[PDB]
RNA sequence: CCGACUUUGUGAAAUGA
RNA sequence: CGCCCCACGAGGCGCCGUCAACGAGUCGGGUUGUUUGGGAAUGCAGCCCAAAUCGGGCGGUAGACUCCGUCCAAGGCUAAA
RNA sequence: CUAGUAACGGCGAGCGAACCGGGAGCAGCCCAGCUUGAGAAUCGGGCGGCUGUGCCGUCCGAAUUGUAGUCUGGAGAGGCG
């Protein structure tokens, strides 16, 4: 048989962000790449990169 | 004609622009009766004569109660507007015919 | 997010939150607003009030085109004025605004102005617009 | 129906779910669209890739009447003044609109200057190599012709937002602009009410 | 030019000379099949503002119809339903007679494509249509460029389409502000555009 | 069931206008 | 790129004032039925009446008069989105 | 977008468009009618040729109850340049 309530190809499949909370964002991002212990928190391997 | 007033309400309201006569235009003679079309109606007219209604038409007239002969020439043709000419066609064909 | 939904927590509670005794059907009172003059009769008077009947006369064809009036009131017409072109300007000499170059048809009387004159030239004034501009000294130019 | 909410206005009592239209093809509209976009414009090479030219003309409508879009296609009476024949002004991309009207001198000279202008800046090639014939234009200057792109003639919507600085007269202080603004108003009102007493004025009198 | 004095004598149709020719050519069809070759336009004129030309492969087929209304074709007047469409007797064909004769005479006529068709003549029971059809595997069709747009295979049965004048007039497509709005490019088309839920990506 | 319009044309009389 | 050289025909442009021809049981009207958001009637259809050429259809309230805005139906073809 | 709006609806449930505006693409055309009358200038078919989606010649036929050409209202026909 069915399934219950079945998927439908009209769900919410993208959702919307403002475009200055996207920006906001994207400096925020910007931002954390600079400072290095939030890099090396992340996962990567930085004990030899000169600055 | 003259433009409008330049105030935004009232009698000719509007915005001032120097209003322009317009060229004549073909279909402004739009209906402008012809000499061959009118030789062919007119011809035509008597070879196949008058509708009966329009003979009643015309029997109303040269007794001379328009009122009915209007009154009959717009519930046979429909509306005012064209009961008002067919009645005064009709009566043009009896002045044309007791001119002689 | 599913992984939120409360019926996840009454998993388990055999009536999925909505009672043993009035259990869940189909529509209990009705498609939608069933009942609005018979038995929801005391929401639709208590929360609608004069949800049913026709008051005021018809109008065919509307258009919102013929009904546009943008206002605005003297408080903000001296935000439309740049800064530069405030102070090239004294007690005699003004600036002039044109509301309909900014969007605005009527001008409203709400609020204060400062006691600096201004011509705003609209196609729509109030009387209290026009007063409050006199008393501030400025005056009207009605254009369309 | 239950606690405080809007009275419900769904239209889902219909099939709604087999008309359903999903936009899943919006990217793949938008890409198919720019690859039309280039294949029109290897084609038109050198043409521009807006099309022909279009008139400044007035909105409609009360509330648009004073924003100056891009109409159809200049009237007749402005391709005769501005001297290019009926049948030729599409062919050399100007669009001809023979429904307008044109009720302003206000509204033909703007766009007879577009006319003078797309005419000072046009180039046409000759129909054959060497034969250059009257309305061309000269290899030396046709050699560096470009395919422009966008909007080459651009419309400002609106007048631009210009507020220049006044004296105030006395004059112009005693204006009761608003009881001017009132009379008017009642001028209408009475427009029947004068002119029938006008009317039986004349017809005993 | 006496197309316009034939013209103007048709337009006159209650006076005698007409009245007695159309009686007898209302008798003489009568007594003749419903669909009938004629080998040329009763109404030459008329035919000819159609798109008629005195040329091979354009033929001429005299079409009766019975006149009035579309009764409901149901076992004994019993039509199981809601008392709002339990009717019968007043009901009408959303189809003109017009349409109806070609539609006739295109299902009967197979290889011949249907251009017009005009009124002929009128009586209590029968109306009268001529039906001008266009044989396109013909030569002298194939090399007339004012016609060989009916030749393309998109113009095939136009008649069981709706595409002639009787087609577009029974359409509702004579119109173009409003009052003639919904039926553009049709009415199934409209309904099917103003029921389209649009849910867009980004709703 | 019956009434009107329509196919529905021709001329003749008697009563109303 | 090469040979073939484009007219007394057609077109465009300027003027004139003389003609200026334009689709009928079609429009349009009544009534009925359906349909519409279309409401003194949105389209369509049946029956009846049935034209106009200083005219005809519109201007979302039926009506008559005056003026004004607008278009020219009852034949046909036509990609693109 | 207008707009769940004007309107429609035992004015209850509900139902519900259009103009304006912004975009995508944008291309407008051809008939019938008055108009060769020194003269059917038009079209089809059989046969024949060649260069072969056609052209040409000859012979029949269609057609004057009108094929071709000019015209389509934005015009046009005439006359001058
Ligand atoms: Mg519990
Ligand atoms: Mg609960
Ligand atoms: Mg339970
Ligand atoms: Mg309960
Ligand atoms: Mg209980
Ligand atoms: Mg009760
Ligand atoms: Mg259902
Ligand atoms: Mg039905
Ligand atoms: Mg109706
Ligand atoms: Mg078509
Ligand atoms: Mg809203
Ligand atoms: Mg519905």
């Amino acid at each position: 048989g069915r399934m219950f309530a079945p998927t439908r190809i009209w769900r919410k499949w993208h959702r919307r962000v403002n475009v200055r909370l996207r920006r906001v964002a994207v400096a925020s991002a910007l931002a954390a790449t600079a400072v290095p212990a939030i890099v090396t928190a992340r996962g990567h391997r930085i004990e030899s990169v000169p600055e | 004609s003259q433009p409008k007033s330049g105030l935004f309400v009232g009698i000719n309201k509007g915005h001032v622009v120097t209003k322009r006569e317009l060229p004549p235009r073909p279909s402004d003679r739009k209906g402008k009766g012809t000499k061959r079309v009118h030789f062919v109606r007119n011809l035509i007219r008597e070879v196949a004569g008058f509708a009966p209604y329009e003979k009643r038409i015309t029997e109303l007239l040269k007794v001379g109660k328009d009122k009915r002969a209007l009154k009959v020439a717009k519930r046979k043709l429909g509306t005012h507007k064209r009961a008002k000419k067919k009645r005064e066609e009709m009566s043009s064909v009896l002045r044309k015919m007791r001119s002689a | 997010t599913t992984r939120f939904k409360k019926n996840r927590k009454k998993r388990g509670h055999v009536s999925a939150g909505h009672g043993r005794v009035g259990k869940h059907r189909k529509h209990p009172g009705g498609r939608g607003n069933a009942g609005g003059m018979h038995h929801h009769r005391i929401l639709f008077d208590k929360y609608h009030p004069g949800y049913f009947g026709k008051v005021g006369m018809r109008y065919f064809h509307k258009l919102s085109n013929r009904f546009y009036t943008p206002t605005v009131n003297v408080e903000r017409l001296w935000s439309m004025v740049p800064s530069d072109k405030a102070a090239e300007a004294g007690g005699d000499k003004a600036p002039v605004v044109d509301v309909s170059q900014f969007g605005y048809f009527k001008v409203l009387g709400k609020g204060m102005l400062p006691e600096k004159p201004i011509v705003v030239k609209a196609k729509l004034i109030s009387k209290i617009a026009e007063k409050k501009i006199k008393a501030a000294g400025g005056a009207v130019v009605l254009v369309a | 129906v239950k606690h405080n909410n809007v009275i419900p206005n769904g239209h889902f009592k219909k099939h709604w779910q087999n008309y359903v239209k999903t936009w899943f093809n919006q990217p793949a509209r938008k890409q198919r669209r720019r690859i039309a976009r280039q294949k029109k414009a290897v084609k038109i090479f050198p043409r521009p890739t807006s099309g022909p030219l279009r008139p400044i003309v007035q909105c409609q409508t009360r509330k648009y009447n004073m924003k100056a879009r891009a109409g159809r296609g200049f009237t007749l009476e402005e391709l005769k003044s501005a001297g290019i024949p009926k049948k030729l002004a599409p062919t050399i991309g100007i669009s001809v609109d023979h429904r307008r009207k044109n009720r302003s001198l206000e509204g033909m000279q703007s766009n007879i200057q577009r006319l003078k202008t797309y005419k000072a800046k046009l180039v046409i090639f000759p129909r054959r190599a060497r034969k250059v014939k009257a309305g061309d234009s000269t290899p030396e200057e046709l050699a560096n012709a470009t395919q422009v792109q966008g909007d080459y003639m651009p419309i400002a919507r609106g007048e631009k937002r210009s507020v220049e600085v006044v004296k105030v007269t006395e004059e112009m202080k005693e204006f009761k602009a608003y009881g001017k603004l009132r009379v008017e108003r009642m001028n209408q009102r009475q427009l029947g009410a004068r002119q029938k007493k006008a009317a039986e004025a004349e017809k005993e009198e | 030019g006496a197309y316009k004095f034939v013209s103007e004598l048709w337009r006159r149709k209650q006076s005698d000379v007409m009245r007695f020719v159309q009686r007898v050519r209302c008798w003489e069809y009568r007594q003749q099949p419903a669909i009938v070759r004629i080998t040329r336009p009763t109404r030459p004129d008329r035919a000819r503002r159609l798109g008629f030309k005195a040329k091979q492969g354009y033929v001429v087929y005299r079409i009766r119809v019975r006149r009035g209304g579309r009764k409901r074709p149901v076992p004994k007047g019993i039509v199981y339903g809601k008392p709002k469409h339990q009717g019968i007797t007043q009901l009408k064909f959303q189809r003109n007679k017009r349409s109806v004769a070609e539609e006739r005479a295109g299902r009967r006529l197979g290889g011949l494509r249907v251009l017009n068709s005009y009124w002929v003549n009128e009586d209590s029971t029968y109306k009268y249509f001529e039906v001008i059809l266009v044989d396109v595997a013909h030569s002298a069709v194939r090399n007339d460029p004012r016609i060989n747009w009916l030749c393309k295979p998109v113009h095939k049965h136009r008649e069981l389409r709706g595409l002639t004048s009787a087609g577009k007039k029974f359409r509702g497509l004579r119109g173009k502000g409003h009052r003639h709005h919904k039926n553009r490019p049709s009415r199934r088309a409209t309904w099917k555009r103003n029921q389209t839920v649009s849910l867009r990506r980004y709703r």
